[PDB]
DNA sequence: CCTGCATCAGAGCCCAAAA
DNA sequence: TATAATGGGAGTCTGATGCAGG
RNA sequence: GGGG
């Protein structure tokens, strides 16, 4: 932890590296509805590089 | 932004006949200045060849036109009976301060 | 003595490897190699059986044996289970149902129904020419042909759905 | 630039060779290059003269020896292999029946050796062996806390070596002895050593009540044999009492030199202290048939002249550093090798029966199993036995000279109470009071004093000067904790005129109790303040200005500096950084004066006035065992002239020889916009501009191929079903090229493994029907890079079976092994510290144009808050930066030794000749004051900083002696509204790096009995939700988010299966089912017959096993 | 009846945990 | 499947409670 | 042994 004044009460600092493995289904289902991946399975596969 | 000495894979490596291991000659490189007399040029590469019992210093790069090495007593490199050196460094105009791992030259 | 039982000639043997290599380190003032020890045993040894029976003669270690200082660390912590499919594993063997199933049908439930028969989804239903001969329809060289327009449609059906690819790994 | 030391002490003798504690114990154990007739009778060859000779037949002991090492130091790191000597013994077998003598040198295995710095290689890894503090063995009487006029005497012998005695005197007035936990009166085993009631009552009698509470008329009616048999039926009920039974018992646990061993130290405490001499280190002994007494006796009569309270008897103090000794490494291995020679021993008497009493030499008598797995035990698992701390040369130096209280033999962690965790006044020049860990160890793992050294009975003795008269001699005396306590010892900044003690009063010690003394009563005086404190205590300047348990932090965290590759020595030393590195062996010397032949990247090589060319290799980018390169580099050029002991080539973290665990930044100490909160530290971004506190790092990766019952793992380039981008940086083989970036998720080394009977199932086979691709008979088991990780290939190491010089463990083909490095520029939350114990997380790293900086231009470096000193109390930060500022515009470096340093008038000079340069130049260069520097004054003579009345150069040298400057903020351009506090101070990057650190995981591994999810960064572990933090959820009453993480997010497998498929089809996540975990608590109760029944509201059973487990 | 006296079951959390 | 062989080797400190004993 |  490292503290951040800019921040309003409700918030947190989170890493996008750290943010990406903790919502990872989500992030694979959000990945398909718009388009970077053609399905689920994927849309993983890209992400393990 | 970027060096490609002769038989060298990446920065950790050392050279024979050369005092200064690689982290410490592209950390001198690091201090070169070097002014670009047309203002259409964004890129060059300087190339230096140097052996035997000498200290290279930054005039020894072969002169290229259009470009004035600013500082030329900058030590680079010690070199002792049979040591050698071929490089070539690639200068680059740009603005603020951007590392290593962003450019990837 | 052992957790995993060894037939009592098989330990005779094991025995005599150990003093053989005992005599052998004693003489030579360090350890023998494999290939030292294959002579030492005479004729029928070389040193590849020298070291599968070492591997055969390896005794168990416990999940229980802790790790560090602290009382507060077992061996079998660290060791993931392999057996049980993970969530991603579980939830891709659904998917793959679902996408075949919803692909057999549409070419025709028929051609589907031929096809099918000749794998089976949760069966296993893979022979080759005799028992294909009963219910499937047709008599029983046909069979063959209709597995291969089925597979053949579904040659064609793939390139447009190339959602199957990415399921080979 | 110039260095200018301080202090009016001089140190009549140096630092002695300070891994000594380590070489010196080893070597003496070994005596390896003792020639065997005249070793003396101590370590490895004491271990052997107490085993032999073996009774039956009789094998006895010649004499041993120690072989070369088969591979170099180098060399074993490299293959995994443990660096170690050939052992052989030669022995002579006997025939005590016949006459019949065969004699052979046999081999017993080998033996660990210890390198040349102190430490060991063990299976590839150095190892460092920690000495233990214990109580030494004698005889001690401590108060009996029950009746507070009564006493008990404890005979406690070396470790394993026998048992503890007890003497209380009970209240039936009878003098009782207790040994392994059993009660009886002492009067029975006094008849069986042959005493009569006469001697007892002849010798003792004087106290008039208590030698007749001892006699016993039952117990004399029977000569000394029929008293040994009644005794022993009282130890050892059910066994019949057969006379060489008896004898054998009794004899084995009290008189005999192998089953019992008072110390050497044991023996001169007992000698000393009850005043008799000791024929040898047994309590009793065997002679003419019968059992005659040597310590009993003398024990039973200063047990009773204490009770009635005759002079010259007092109570032990058993945490007196007199009574307490160390156990170092020799001690330690030796008492494991005395253990794995009596283990072959058994074989040996076992041998001497069975197969033909005649057809045996000594070759085939002796099997060295038992001693080869005592040593390997000992090294490989002995929890005194650590992998070395080697993160920089101080790491490793500061190990070596730790010493435990806790491991086989000493204190448990639940086993442990106050009075050994204090600081005793006998630690005073011996143990540093210091250097100890916080937390549950505090003052049980301790460190060795600077100046002090552990004598050959195992005590540690400090330096004192003689004082003769007034005159203090050059005579050195090093001494014990008891021989301290009898003199009067001077402290050693009491003034001196020459040679001769100038004060008429001067500040001394009397068994560490402080006194005011005369100089006609002075006897000795300390060597240095240097002598107090341990090695890493010593490296902190001011020390004598900072609150002790801040100066603790401080030490400690020197010893997790990481190296840097513009790493340099503070700008304020203590004298002893010097030091440190030359006695640590990092760096590298020159043997004998000479001249530098050539000078390379890789090589040294030296002529010398020999005419030998002496060639020294450098160690280049070695990886450490915590992973910080340990690389030397050369500081000579062609041709140079060098006399005998200088500088060759520089260590990791050091400096043209001094110790360099850090940078020296310029700091401005004042609170900025909350980035400085709670200890966090803003730094500029021109600190990475120009590589300071950047550090490489290495990390190994490794694998096997192997053989299977399904066939063999391959290391190839062919790997199913990946394209040519994942394969690009992989030679022909396999193996990553070396001079590659590798990030994560790419492939280090190939490698395929035969699928098991999952041959596929039929969902694939149809699917790869319609491809027209034949299921691979091997899967992709390729060896990839973790989260987080990755760098450059700097090396490959690859190692087959059927290569020369290689085999491996059975089963194993080849082992692949990748070393990958980085160089780590700092970055936001990786950890700074000082010297002071300030330390904190770089929270912001700010452009150069926002930072505070100087009049002149110059911006600081690094932001610290001013609200971490006030309750830390830790002011040397503070003097250090003052000193530090005159230093920056002087160009110069101090020397301020601890607690004779520079003092605060001697700063003010050396600060007023700095402002001359930052002021002068200006004045000269055509520059006046500026208005804003006129509005901060006007602030500063508001707050008395600056005397009204003054030209503005009067006054900001009044606040520069103060060692503050006007300060403008990059970001207004308006003066900070006060003068601020600026200098150079000396800061390290400590080895906590966010990089290692940060880790997540959506879902992972599981625990095969639990299902659980597997803990840890490295087997991409969930974390741990424990019994407070369901506490914390239950408190909130958040009852949906708690049972998630007792269900889907942990061991429950229908739901976890199905949770994910939901947030992957963009449903909601379904209500939970039983976790996994319970079911196995139930299944365990049945183990142990049990009836656990789940019921209904009905009080109808329910099946939480849907059907699986009834028949 | 009451009191010594033993045998037993307790001794903070999370992370690295370098086997 | 046969001289006769016949009894072993080894290691803190707290508070609560159910027990043989002046 | 090390981090809070
Ligand atoms: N329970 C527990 N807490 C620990 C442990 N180690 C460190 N801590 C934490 O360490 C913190 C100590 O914080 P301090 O810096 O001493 O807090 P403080 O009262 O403000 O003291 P100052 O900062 O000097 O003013 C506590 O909040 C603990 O939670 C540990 O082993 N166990």
């Amino acid at each position: 932890i490292v503290v951040g004044p800019q921040l309003k009460l409700h918030q947190c600092g989170l890493p996008k590296r750290m943010a990406l493995e903790l919502f990872k289904p989500f992030l694979l289902k959000k990945m398909e509805e718009k388009g970077i991946a053609p399905n689920v399975k994927a849309a993983r596969r890209m992400l393990e590089r | 932004t970027s060096v490609y000495i002769e038989d060298v894979l990446h920065e950790f490596s050392t050279i024979p006949g050369v005092k200064e291991d690689v982290v410490e000659i592209i950390l001198n490189l690091k201090e070169l200045v070097v002014r670009f007399l047309n203002p259409s040029l964004q890129t060059v590469t300087l190339l230096l060849k140097a052996e035997g019992p000498k200290e290279v210093k930054a005039r020894d790069f072969l002169p290229v036109a259009d470009v004035e090495i600013m500082n030329p007593d900058l030590h680079i490199a010690t070199l002792e009976e049979g040591g050698r050196l071929n490089m070539e460094v690639r200068v680059d105009r740009g603005v603020g301060y951007v590392p290593a791992e962003k450019h990837g030259i | 003595a052992r957790t995993i039982r060894i037939p009592v000639h098989m330990v005779e043997t094991i025995n005599k490897l150990s003093r053989t290599a005992r005599q052998l380190q004693q003489e030579l003032g360090r350890e023998p190699t494999y290939e030292e020890i294959a002579e030492a045993m005479g004729p029928g040894w070389d040193a590849k059986r020298v070291e599968e029976t070492l591997k055969i003669a390896q005794e168990p270690v416990s999940l229980e044996t802790p790790i560090g200082d602290e009382k507060d660390s077992f061996y079998g912590d660290f060791i993931p289970d392999e057996h049980l499919p993970s969530p991603v594993d579980a939830a891709t063997q659904s998917l793959l149902s679902e996408e075949l199933e919803k692909a057999l049908s549409k070419l025709s439930e028929r051609e589907a129904m031929v096809l099918k028969l000749r794998k089976g989804l949760i069966d296993g239903r893979e022979h080759t020419l005799e028992e294909v001969g009963a219910f499937f329809g047709v008599t029983r060289e046909r069979i063959r042909q209709i597995e291969n327009k089925a597979l053949r449609k579904l040659k064609y059906h793939e390139s447009r759905t190339r959602k199957l690819r990415d399921f080979l790994d | 630039m110039e260095i200018k030391r301080f202090g009016r002490i001089r140190e009549v003798i140096p630092l002695p060779p300070l891994t000594e504690i380590q070489v010196e114990s080893y070597r003496r154990a070994l005596q390896a290059d003792v020639p065997p007739e005249k070793r003396e009778n101590v370590g490895i060859q004491a271990a052997f003269r107490e085993t032999f000779p073996i009774e039956e037949l009789v094998l006895d002991f010649l004499e041993y020896r120690l072989g070369e090492p088969p591979f170099p130091q180098d060399e074993c790191r490299e293959k995994d292999l443990t660096y170690q000597a050939p052992l052989y013994a030669r022995l002579q077998l006997i025939h005590k029946d016949t006459g019949l003598i065969k004699e052979d040198e046999v081999f017993l295995g080998h033996i660990p050796l210890m390198t040349e710095d102190g430490s060991f290689i063990i299976n590839g890894a150095d190892r460092v062996i920690v000495s233990q503090i214990h109580r030494s063995p004698g005889v001690y009487f401590t108060p009996d806390p029950a009746r507070p006029g009564r006493y008990i005497a404890s005979i406690i012998p070396l470790p394993k070596r026998g048992p503890w005695i007890d003497l209380e005197v009970e209240p039936n007035g009878v003098v009782s002895m207790k040994v392994n936990k059993r009660k009886f009166p002492l009067v029975l085993l006094l008849r069986v050593l042959g005493y009569d009631q006469e001697t007892l009552a002849r010798e003792l009698g004087a106290y008039g009540e208590l030698v007749q509470g001892l006699m016993d008329e039952s117990v004399f009616a029977m000569r000394p044999e029929e008293a040994l048999i009644r005794l022993f039926t009282l130890l050892r009920p059910g066994d019949p009492p057969k006379r060489d039974k008896a004898v054998a018992y009794v004899y084995g646990l009290i008189a005999d030199p192998r089953r019992y061993d008072l110390g050497e130290a044991g023996r001169y405490k007992a000698e000393e202290k009850l005043g008799i001499r000791l024929s040898g280190r047994t309590l009793a002994r065997f002679e003419d048939g019968e059992f005659k007494d040597e310590v009993f006796l003398p024990t039973l009569r200063y047990l009773f002249a204490l009770t009635a309270g005759v002079p010259g008897h007092e109570v032990d103090d058993i945490d007196h550093l007199g009574n307490r000794r160390i156990r170092t490494v020799g001690e330690l291995m030796t008492d494991q090798f005395r253990v794995g020679l009596a283990r072959l021993a058994r074989g040996v008497r076992e041998r001497m029966l069975m197969g033909s009493e005649d057809s045996l030499t000594p070759a085939k008598l002796v099997n060295s199993r038992p001693l080869e797995a005592a040593i390997r035990e000992f090294f490989s698992r002995s929890q005194l036995s650590q992998f070395k701390d080697e993160t920089n040369p101080l790491s490793s130096l500061r190990h070596k000279r730790r010493i435990s209280a806790l491991g086989p033999g000493g204190l448990t962690r639940e086993r442990a109470g106050f009075d050994v965790r204090d600081v005793h006044r006998t630690h005073y020049g011996r143990i540093c009071p210091v250097e100890t860990p916080e937390g549950a160890n505090i003052g049980l793992i301790t460190s060795l004093a600077a100046y002090a050294r552990v004598d050959e009975l195992g005590f540690i003795r400090t330096p004192y000067r003689r004082v003769v008269g007034g005159v203090v001699t050059d005579e050195v005396v090093y001494m014990t904790a008891t021989e301290e306590d009898r003199y009067t010892i001077a402290q050693a900044n009491t003034p001196l005129e020459g040679n001769r003690i100038a004060a008429e009063r001067v500040v001394a010690r009397r068994k560490g109790e402080p006194v005011i003394v005369s100089p006609e009563e002075v006897e000795f005086m300390d060597v240095s303040p240097k002598q107090v404190f341990s090695v890493n205590t010593n490296l902190i300047p001011f020390l004598e200005h900072d609150d002790a348990n801040r100066a603790l932090m401080g030490s400690n965290m020197q010893t997790q500096a990481v190296p840097l590759i513009r790493a340099q020595a503070p700008v304020v030393m203590t004298g002893l950084e010097e030091r440190v590195v030359r006695d640590s062996l990092a760096a590298l010397y020159a043997e004998e004066d000479g001249e530098v032949a050539k000078v390379d990247g890789n090589r040294i090589v030296v002529r010398y006035e020999d005419g030998r060319l002496v060639e020294y290799p450098l160690r280049r980018f070695y990886r450490s065992n915590q992973g910080t390169a340990l690389d030397q580099r050369p500081r000579v050029v062609v041709g140079q002239r060098v006399r005998k002991g200088d500088l060759l080539a520089d260590g990791p973290a050091s400096e043209n020889g001094f110790l360099a665990l850090g940078q020296n930044v310029l700091v401005a100490i004042m609170p900025f916009d909350g980035y400085n909160f709670e200890d966090a530290i803003v730094i500029s971004e021109e600190l990475l501009k120009r590589d300071f506190y950047t550090s490489i790092h290495i990390e190994r990766y490794e694998i096997e191929a192997r053989d299977t019952k399904l066939g063999p793992e391959r290391i190839t380039r062919d790997i199913p079903h990946l394209s040519e981008a994942a394969l690009r940086d992989l030679d022909e083989e396999g193996v990553v090229r070396i001079g590659a970036e590798v990030k994560p998720g790419d492939i280090l080394v190939g490698r395929t493994s035969f699928k098991g009977e999952s041959e596929p199932t039929p969902e694939e086979r149809l699917l790869r029907s319609i491809f027209g691709e034949k299921a691979r008979d091997v899967k992709d088991t390729s060896l990839r890079v973790p989260p987080g990780e990755g760098g450059i290939v700097v090396r490959t190491v690859r190692l087959r079976r059927g290569d020369p010089g290689v085999e491996l463990k059975p089963g194993v083909r080849e082992v692949v092994r990748v070393y990958v490095a980085q160089k780590r520029k700092l970055q936001v939350g990786d950890k700074l510290a000082n010297r002071h114990g300030n330390k904190g997380v770089v929270a912001k790293i700010l452009p150069v144009e926002d930072m505070p900086h100087l009049p002149d231009g110059t911006p600081v470096d690094v932001i610290l808050n001013p609200l971490g000193v006030p309750s830390r109390m830790n002011l040397g930060q503070i003097l250090e930066t003052h000193l530090g500022l005159a230093g920056y515009f002087l160009g110069q470096r101090y020397i301020s030794p601890i607690f004779d340093g520079a003092k605060e008038p001697e700063i003010k000079e050396l600060l007023a000749q700095a402002f001359e340069v930052y002021f002068g130049k200006r004045k000269g260069e055509g520059f006046g004051v500026d208005k804003r520097e006129v509005e901060v004054l006007r602030r500063a003579e508001k707050l008395g900083l600056v005397t009204p009345g003054k030209t503005p150069e009067e006054q900001l040298k009044e606040l520069f002696l103060q060692g503050k400057v006007v300060l403008y903020d990059g970001r207004t351009g308006e003066p900070i509204e006060g003068p601020i506090v600026v200098g150079q101070m000396f800061i390290m990057k400590l080895y906590h790096m966010v990089e290692d650190k940060m880790h997540a995981r959506s879902t992972g591994p599981y625990s095969l009995i639990t299902q659980q999810p597997l803990g840890g960064k490295a087997q991409f572990g969930g974390q741990r939700f424990g019994e407070m933090e369901v506490w914390a959820l239950e408190a909130y009453g958040a009852a949906h988010t708690l049972q998630e993480m007792l269900t889907l997010k942990s061991d429950d497998i229908e739901g976890r299966n199905a949770a994910y498929e939901a947030i992957i089809k963009g449903e909601d996540v379904p209500e939970p089912s039983v976790p996994e975990s319970f079911r196995v608590l139930v299944k365990e109760l049945q183990a142990l017959a049990l009836d656990v029944q789940t019921l209904d509201e009905k009080d109808n059973p329910v099946d939480i096993f849907e059907g699986l487990a009834s028949k």
